[PDB]
């Protein structure tokens, strides 16, 4: 029984082991994105609020 | 699955840090927007007047 | 020259009329031909299926699988149309036909010809190029008698009579209404 | 040809053979495109163009305005190589191979750079 | 000494101002104008004139070379850069520097329908932050090679922190 | 039940459920209902095809040549050309069985077959 | 003249004769109001020669 | 987009847009029918359809015939019913409630009535 139970674990780990690696990567490129993302929003609502002033003024 | 772990759990630390310094320069990008409009409605002010 | 330039102002709307209307039967015949592409999957997938069972209980030593040791001659069925007003058609299918050619004989292949379509029978027939059966007038609405008498053609000519080492059909993939594109698919060995 | 010699003549005299026949297309051509021509013309055709852009040339009053300096081709070149071109031994170029290039040497480094 | 042939066919579609850069010419110029200008858009003229010749080509071919691919959206992106809203007159450096995107290859990774944002957007960041190069091209009348390479370095930055319409990275 | 689904080159001819199949591969007639062995068998030149659907009376199909196919989920009869009996004509099929190519006459009596002769 | 076409691709020279030709409604008086505008930094800059 | 506001001009270009492009649809409706469209052409037609449909009015000139006063739809109004038509947010009505009503608050009552 345990001989299965470890067939199976190996497997379920070595999966992992691709996917972990890949969701290292994907996880990575998607919080630099994001990051990329509210900095470009932060401009732009600053670019914004000076197209506002000036008008205002 | 413990490298693997350990490279995850580099690269969540790694974005999260270089994420704020992405948006340290975007907040330093935006101050300096923010002043170039600032001059600018400034100047449009001051031709109007 | 007022009169020459209303005249062909006449003209010039008289082509028009027509060529919109031929746009109009064209979008019509699209729909048709692609609905009656895919008609004809089930049947494909199918065979495809089975044939894949017989190859993996059968010997493999069928000569439409097994190269010819020395090959000189690859027949070449170039599929075109039967009628102008399709642009480039014609053009990119001979274009890629002339690039297998090519390909062959710095290979050290003969290309022989084999030919769909009364324009590709033109474009050769004026480079001097000999085919040694064409059939015509159902390109642009085919039905598997012909394909039937094309595939017989072809496999005779393989198991060859002089008979060719090789074939190639060169046809206008329809990947997409906005895209076409010509290939070439060695349909035996 | 009594004055320019045979060679010069007939080499000018297809070549404006194969312009004229170009021109008589000109309605097809704007219409249907090469496409619908016959081979016979449609390789003319091809030939017409290659012609017509070879007949530029890389003027030295140009410089100012292109920047690239003016090139000279003595006339048995240019009756060689039209003779080459309407004979169709230079159909395998690009049209732009022969535009503003000035000569046979120069269309052979510009086919290179394409 | 020259026309500047405007379009009624261009004006009527967006593209405003609509210089029919075919027909239009200047016999005089080249001489006056500025030698970064001239170093930038040397061959802006000709490579506009074939695009749009070239588009009548690929308006209807289902493919064409690479060269055909690249040219038409080389032209495609020059043409969105030389768009100019009205009462809104760049210097002359901020035109180097405009032109200097596109002709150089740098909007390639920029989309079409963000072309004119990132123009935009990049002469406000280098008015804001990079100054010294709008500087030189004024006090000099010429982009040095070591204010090149700051522009080229700037491009690459600023084009990292951007986002195209659709939300990729234009790097 | 069986999932028969008849298939011409052309067009998915017909896919309705049966009970049972009838047909002459060419090694032998086969009649074939549900949780039958996967099979694979040329069809005689001349065969036809009954399909006794689970409704109305059992279906007459002329085939040309077509290749029959069991598995455990469908019942392929993948064909040619194949007509419904009720679309067949009695003299084409008469004259073409009279017909001197083999396949010409193979197609005739196949109709006649399929039709009731 | 302070617009990237004109300036780039068909540049106007002090001593030019440029003639801005075009259909009604293509921008012509936008083109040349614009050049006048344009002028401004030259002139507060009060040296005649600029 | 200066003499007008920049929403205007958005709203009056996107109507534009759709018009034309309902009026090239025109030619494959009336001659292979209007099932041969795409399901995007058949949405871009419907949404079409009511729009030019919306752009009619019960005009104070037909006060004569009707009794129905006629309607003067705000600027305003008439910017944000054709951003809402253009959007889709009315593709679900009937093109029989757009005809002869000035403004959102007539075709909601003759959404209602029909
Ligand atoms: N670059 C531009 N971007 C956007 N709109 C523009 C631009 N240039 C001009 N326009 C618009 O073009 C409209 C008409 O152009 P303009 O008045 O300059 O043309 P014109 O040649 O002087 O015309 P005309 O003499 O026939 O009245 C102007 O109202 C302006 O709104
Ligand atoms: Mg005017």
């Amino acid at each position: 029984a345990e001989r299965e139970a470890m067939l199976a674990k190996t497997a379920a780990d070595n999966r992992k082991s691709a996917e972990q690696v890949a969701a290292a990567q994907a996880d990575y490129e998607k919080e630099m994105a994001e990051a990329r993302a509210q900095a470009s929003a932060l401009r732009d609502e600053a670019r914004a609020a000076g197209r506002s002033v000036v008008d205002e003024k | 699955l413990a490298d693997a772990d350990a490279m995850h759990a580099k690269a969540l630390a790694d974005a999260k840090a270089e994420s704020e310094k992405v948006t340290e320069e975007a907040k330093q990008d935006s101050e300096r927007i923010a002043a170039q409009l600032s001059e600018q409605a400034g100047s449009e002010a001051e031709r109007i007047k | 020259t007022l009169r020459e330039l209303r005249g062909r102002i006449r003209s010039a709307g008289s082509i028009k009329k027509i060529t919109k209307a031929q746009e109009l039967i064209a979008t019509s015949r699209i729909a048709k031909a692609q609905a009656r592409v895919e008609a004809a999957r089930p049947y494909a997938a199918e065979i495809t299926n089975m044939l894949t069972e017989l190859a993996g209980a059968s010997a493999l030593d069928h000569p439409l699988l097994v190269e010819r040791k020395q090959p000189k001659r690859a027949g070449v069925l170039v599929v075109s149309s039967d009628r102008g007003l399709c642009g480039a058609y014609n053009a990119n299918v001979l274009r890629r036909a002339e690039e297998l050619f090519s390909l062959l004989r710095d290979e050290g292949k003969d290309p022989v010809l084999y030919v769909v379509g009364r324009k590709a029978l033109g474009y050769f027939s004026f480079r001097q190029r000999t085919v040694v059966e064409s059939w015509t007038g159902f390109s642009e609405r085919p039905t598997y008698e012909n394909a039937r008498e094309i595939a017989d053609t072809l496999v005779n000519a393989f198991m060859a009579i002089l008979g060719v080492d090789e074939l190639h059909i060169v046809f206008t993939e329809f990947r997409s209404m906005l895209s076409q594109t010509a290939v070439a698919r060695r349909a035996a060995p | 040809p009594a004055i320019v010699g045979d060679e010069h003549y007939r080499v000018a005299q297809e070549v404006i053979r194969i312009l004229q026949r170009y021109k008589d297309l000109q309605d097809i051509i704007a219409i249907l495109g090469i496409d619908e021509l016959s081979e016979e013309d449609k390789q003319l055709v091809n030939r017409a163009r290659r012609i017509e852009r070879f007949l530029s040339q890389n003027m030295m009053a140009a410089e100012q305005f292109t920047g690239q300096p003016g090139s000279t081709v003595p006339l048995k070149e240019t009756i060689e190589a039209f003779d080459k071109l309407t004979k169709g031994e230079f159909d395998h170029l690009p049209e732009q191979a022969f535009f503003l290039i000035g000569g046979l040497d120069d269309l052979a480094k510009k086919a290179e750079s394409l | 000494d020259g026309q500047c042939f405007l379009e009624s066919d261009l004006f009527n579609q967006g593209v405003r101002p609509a210089i029919n850069v075919g027909v239009s010419v200047s016999r005089v110029g080249g001489a006056a104008q500025i030698k970064a200008m001239k170093e930038v858009a040397g061959s802006l003229r000709l490579d506009l004139s074939q695009y749009r010749e070239l588009e009548a080509f690929a308006a209807f071919a289902s493919d064409l070379d690479a060269a055909s691919k690249a040219q038409l959206d080389r032209g495609a992106r020059l043409v969105e850069l030389l768009k100019q809203p009205q009462y809104s007159p760049l210097a002359v450096e901020e035109q180097v520097v405009a032109i200097f995107l596109g002709t150089q290859g740098h909007l390639d990774s920029v989309p079409v329908e963000d072309v004119q944002r990132f123009e935009s957007e990049l002469l406000e960041h280098v008015k804001a932050s990079h100054s010294d190069i709008f500087d030189g091209i004024r006090e000099t009348k010429k982009l040095s090679e070591e204010a090149e390479e700051k522009l080229v370095s700037v491009i690459n930055e600023f084009k990292k922190g951007f986002q195209a319409s659709d939300g990729s990275s234009v790097v | 039940d069986l999932n028969v689904e008849i298939v011409a080159v052309e067009r998915e001819l017909w896919s309705g459920p049966a009970t049972f199949v009838f047909t002459r591969t060419t090694a032998g007639e086969i009649g074939i209902l549900p949780r039958h062995i996967p099979l694979v068998a040329q069809l005689v030149d001349d065969a036809m095809v009954r399909v006794e659907r689970e409704g109305e009376d059992d279906l007459r199909i002329a085939v040309d040549g077509g290749f029959l196919s069991v598995t455990e989920e469908t019942v392929r009869i993948l064909v040619e050309n194949a007509q419904f009996e009720s679309e067949i004509d009695a003299d084409a099929a008469k004259e073409d069985a009279a017909s001197d190519d083999e396949r010409t006459a193979a197609w005739g009596r196949a109709r006649l077959r399929a039709l009731g002769q | 003249t302070g617009i990237k076409a004109i300036d780039a691709m068909t540049p106007i020279g002090r001593g030019q004769r440029q003639l801005i030709i075009g259909d009604r409604k293509t921008g012509k008086t936008a083109v040349c109001v614009d050049t006048i505008l344009n002028q401004r930094e030259a002139w507060l800059t009060g040296d005649p020669k600029q």
